[PDB]
């Protein structure tokens, strides 16, 4: 651990500075260092961890898609053979992406999930586990693709089961989990009807619970509800 | 590409 | 050289792919590898090199400014002492920026500038040398700040002398050099009158040469002329 | 911040 000599509090402070400077690779390294101190994370710290790696892997995914599109075109009929370079560079980006996903999954497995006993923390980490297996599934083409997909499904499902038992239907973690599991169904599991059913049921159950909320909680919940509606509009 | 958080 | 085993042509191809994927750190590493093959660069290759490092250092500069602003505020009257972390992280970003600048200056010194005999290539590289000394000057606070500033000035001045002798006033390299040397005067050399004079004279001399140009050359030249006008509007 | 190329 290159962060092993830095104070936990200093790592958290620098992660926040890195976020302000849009230095997300640095942000992720600082938060990895903080996790490796071994203490459980607060809600704010969990958010810093997730924001950091979301931005890093999000950029990798965008680049992988650009390169995969070029590679696909290169293998159409009538395309000029241009050598191994497009595949090689897509593979380079892919391997870096897989490395980031493995790093995040490693932090969750050693030992964030097993020490997370409150519903809000456990669901949050299990959602992340589903998310990073989902990103691995996006680039998987070989013997383990089915097992990677099932690993995503299993983590999301455990998170869903806890969230339905322990959190209200407007809870933003519960909503965000459902949003992403619905995308998993649509884009990864080839299950668009399940994706639509999940998004619609989540939206309607949340609508019926908004009356219990403060103005600030209402703002949080309806923002994610609009994302559910946005996806439903895309899919129907 | 659909929305995720 | 980690790129030492890759073909020159493959490095150039991958730099172009990296640009399309907005992977500018990769782009810069590929083009550094290409330069280190030892052959002179074509115009297109010079552009790839400059675009790559411009984007890398541009992001570093933006982050350094965010962090330096936070640090300055931290040292105002009535600011709560928050420890060494802001300074430390600004220093980290600063050192990385200085490293990128030293890398680019190293490529120019070993051996791009000395092998560049045509006006268009020599002016382009000398402009880059002025630019990367200028970025070093932006963060310099110590014994060598004056020498760093003079290194920028000297490179820009040599480029200016060649450009005025050998290129027409609408040449985009000549225009871009003048734009950046004018900014050097305003922001680094504390010479706003020189900055304004240079931008205005460059603009007016280019205006009087537009009649000689094709439609495509006119588009290229007037785009940079508008940047000169934009700066003049900022400064007057 | 002024324009450069
Ligand atoms: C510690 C904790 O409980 N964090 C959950 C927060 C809920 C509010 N919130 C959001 O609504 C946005 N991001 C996320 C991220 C993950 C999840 Cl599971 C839900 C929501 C919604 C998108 C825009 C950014 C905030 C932040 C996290
Ligand atoms: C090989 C060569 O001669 N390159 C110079 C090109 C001139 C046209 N051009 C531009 O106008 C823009 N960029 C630059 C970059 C460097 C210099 Cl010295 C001038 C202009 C102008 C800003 C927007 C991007 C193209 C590219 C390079
Ligand atoms: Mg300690
Ligand atoms: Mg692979
Ligand atoms: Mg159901
Ligand atoms: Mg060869
Ligand atoms: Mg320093
Ligand atoms: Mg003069």
């Amino acid at each position: 651990g290159a962060m092993g000599s830095m104070e936990r509090a200093s790592l958290i402070q620098k992660a926040k500075l890195a976020e302000q400077a849009e230095r997300y690779e640095d942000m992720a390294a600082f938060m990895k260092g903080a996790v490796e101190k071994g203490e459980e994370l607060s809600c704010e710290e969990r958010n810093l961890l997730s924001v950091a790696y979301k931005n890093v892997v999000g950029g990798q995914r965008a680049a992988w898609r650009v390169l995969s599109s070029i590679e696909q075109k290169s293998n159409e009929e009538g395309s000029e053979e241009k050598g191994p370079e497009v595949r090689e560079y897509r593979e380079k980006v892919e391997t870096e992406l897989q490395g980031v996903c493995d790093t995040v999954l490693g932090l969750l497995d050693s030992h964030l999930i097993k020490e997370a006993g409150d519903a809000e923390s456990r669901v949050f980490y299990l959602k992340m586990k589903g998310d990073y297996y989902r990103y691995l599934a996006e680039v998987a083409t070989g013997d383990d693709k089915k097992r990677i997909i099932d690993s995503a499904r299993s983590a999301y499902q455990e998170a869903m089961d806890i969230s339905k038992k322990e959190m209200p239907p407007t809870n933003p973690i519960r909503l965000g989990l459902a949003l992403n599991f619905s995308v998993f169904h649509y884009e990864i599991a080839n299950s668009p009807e399940e994706a639509i059913s999940l998004a619609k049921t989540t939206f309607d159950e949340a609508m019926a619970d908004l009356h219990t909320l403060s103005e600030d909680s209402y703002k949080d919940s309806t923002l994610i509800m609009q994302l559910l509606r946005d996806n439903l509009t895309l899919w129907t | 590409f659909p929305a995720t958080v």
